[PDB]
Protein backbone atom coordinates (compact mmCIF):
# COMPACT_ATOMS: atom_id res chain seq x y z
CA UNK A 1 0.00 0.00 0.00
CA UNK A 2 2.19 2.50 0.75
CA UNK A 3 5.32 1.00 -0.56
CA UNK A 4 2.85 1.54 -3.62
CA UNK A 5 2.87 5.40 -2.99
CA UNK A 6 6.35 5.15 -3.28
CA UNK A 7 6.19 3.41 -6.55
CA UNK A 8 3.97 6.51 -7.71
CA UNK A 9 6.14 8.98 -6.34
CA UNK A 10 8.87 7.00 -8.39
CA UNK A 11 7.01 7.05 -11.14
CA UNK A 12 5.76 10.38 -10.85
CA UNK A 13 9.06 12.03 -10.25
CA UNK A 14 10.61 10.46 -13.18
CA UNK A 15 7.78 11.45 -15.67
CA UNK A 16 7.81 15.17 -14.12
CA UNK A 17 11.49 15.26 -14.62
CA UNK A 18 11.49 14.30 -18.26
CA UNK A 19 8.51 16.03 -19.04
CA UNK A 20 9.74 19.34 -17.28
CA UNK A 21 12.96 18.55 -19.79
CA UNK A 22 10.98 18.45 -22.88
CA UNK A 23 9.69 21.73 -21.73
CA UNK A 24 12.98 22.69 -21.16
CA UNK A 25 14.09 21.90 -24.57
CA UNK A 26 10.93 22.74 -26.43
CA UNK A 27 10.85 26.67 -26.37
CA UNK A 28 14.37 26.97 -28.91
CA UNK A 29 13.48 30.72 -28.84
CA UNK A 30 12.70 31.87 -25.86
CA UNK A 31 13.72 35.27 -26.70
CA UNK A 32 11.82 38.35 -27.66
CA UNK A 33 13.13 41.75 -28.72
CA UNK A 34 12.04 44.82 -26.76
CA UNK A 35 10.99 48.30 -27.94
CA UNK A 36 14.15 50.46 -29.07
CA UNK A 37 16.32 53.59 -27.58
CA UNK A 38 14.12 56.61 -26.78
CA UNK A 39 15.08 60.12 -26.83
CA UNK A 40 16.92 62.16 -23.62
CA UNK A 41 18.90 64.82 -23.00
CA UNK A 42 22.35 62.92 -23.27
CA UNK A 43 21.08 61.97 -26.37
CA UNK A 44 20.84 65.39 -27.60
CA UNK A 45 24.38 65.82 -26.21
CA UNK A 46 25.95 63.07 -27.55
CA UNK A 47 28.66 63.08 -29.51
CA UNK A 48 26.43 60.77 -32.20
CA UNK A 49 23.70 63.77 -32.58
CA UNK A 50 26.39 66.23 -34.10
CA UNK A 51 25.96 66.92 -37.92
CA UNK B 1 -23.32 -16.89 -5.36
CA UNK B 2 -22.20 -18.37 -8.38
CA UNK B 3 -20.88 -15.49 -10.55
CA UNK B 4 -17.47 -14.76 -10.68
CA UNK B 5 -13.94 -16.75 -9.37
CA UNK B 6 -10.40 -15.33 -9.10
CA UNK B 7 -8.85 -18.00 -11.77
CA UNK B 8 1.29 -16.34 -18.38
CA UNK B 9 1.81 -12.99 -20.37
CA UNK B 10 -2.55 -12.78 -20.62
CA UNK B 11 -2.35 -13.73 -16.79
CA UNK B 12 -1.26 -10.01 -15.79
CA UNK B 13 -4.65 -9.04 -17.61
CA UNK B 14 -6.60 -10.30 -14.70
CA UNK B 15 -4.01 -8.11 -12.31
CA UNK B 16 -4.10 -5.26 -15.15
CA UNK B 17 -8.43 -5.32 -14.84
CA UNK B 18 -8.01 -6.00 -11.37
CA UNK B 19 -5.21 -3.77 -10.15
CA UNK B 20 -5.85 -4.06 -6.55
CA UNK B 21 -4.17 -7.66 -6.81
CA UNK B 22 -0.27 -6.84 -7.53
CA UNK B 23 1.97 -3.51 -7.06
CA UNK B 24 2.73 -2.87 -10.54
CA UNK B 25 -1.35 -2.66 -11.91
CA UNK B 26 -2.01 -0.78 -9.01
CA UNK B 27 0.50 1.85 -9.56
CA UNK B 28 -0.16 1.80 -13.02
CA UNK B 29 -3.57 2.35 -12.59
CA UNK B 30 -3.12 5.26 -9.91
CA UNK B 31 -0.70 7.06 -12.56
CA UNK B 32 -2.83 6.38 -14.91
CA UNK B 33 -5.74 8.27 -13.31
CA UNK B 34 -3.35 11.35 -11.99
CA UNK B 35 -2.19 11.40 -15.55
CA UNK B 36 -6.12 11.87 -16.67
CA UNK B 37 -6.30 14.69 -13.92
CA UNK B 38 -3.06 16.58 -15.08
CA UNK B 39 -4.48 16.39 -18.66
CA UNK B 40 -7.93 17.83 -17.94
CA UNK B 41 -6.03 20.72 -15.45
CA UNK B 42 -3.60 21.20 -18.09
CA UNK B 43 -6.75 22.07 -20.95
CA UNK B 44 -8.40 24.03 -17.98
CA UNK B 45 -5.31 26.19 -17.34
CA UNK B 46 -4.93 26.16 -20.84
CA UNK B 47 -8.28 27.87 -21.42
CA UNK B 48 -7.46 30.36 -18.07
CA UNK B 49 -6.51 33.69 -19.62
CA UNK B 50 -2.82 33.98 -18.18
CA UNK B 51 -1.95 31.07 -19.91
CA UNK B 52 -2.65 31.14 -23.44
CA UNK B 53 -4.36 34.65 -23.91
CA UNK B 54 -2.39 37.45 -24.97
CA UNK B 55 -2.91 38.97 -21.74
CA UNK B 56 0.15 41.31 -21.80
CA UNK B 57 0.63 41.60 -26.24
CA UNK B 58 3.88 43.92 -25.07
CA UNK B 59 5.47 40.72 -23.42
CA UNK B 60 2.75 34.47 -20.76
CA UNK B 61 1.97 32.74 -24.05
CA UNK B 62 2.86 29.40 -23.33
CA UNK B 63 2.66 26.86 -26.30
CA UNK B 64 4.67 24.29 -23.90
CA UNK B 65 1.28 22.57 -23.10
CA UNK B 66 0.98 21.24 -26.54
CA UNK B 67 3.39 18.94 -25.43
CA UNK B 68 1.23 18.14 -22.24
CA UNK B 69 -1.65 16.30 -24.15
CA UNK B 70 0.29 14.69 -26.24
CA UNK B 71 2.65 12.75 -24.03
CA UNK B 72 -0.48 11.92 -21.84
CA UNK B 73 -2.08 10.84 -24.76
CA UNK B 74 0.44 8.42 -25.92
CA UNK B 75 0.46 7.30 -22.07
CA UNK B 76 -2.85 6.45 -22.69
CA UNK B 77 -2.56 4.55 -25.71
CA UNK B 78 -0.19 2.44 -24.49
CA UNK B 79 -2.88 0.66 -21.85
CA UNK B 80 -5.52 0.99 -24.40
CA UNK B 81 -2.69 -1.18 -26.75
CA UNK B 82 -2.59 -2.95 -23.72
CA UNK B 83 -5.82 -4.24 -23.81
CA UNK B 84 -5.07 -5.13 -27.75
Amino acid sequence: AKGIAIALLVILVICSLIVTSVILLTPAEDNSLSQKKKVTVEDLFSEDFKI
Amino acid sequence: DADTDTAARQRVWRAFENPHTSTMALVFYYVTGFFIAVSVIANVVETVPCGSSPGHIKERYAVAFFCLDTACVMIFTVEYLLRL
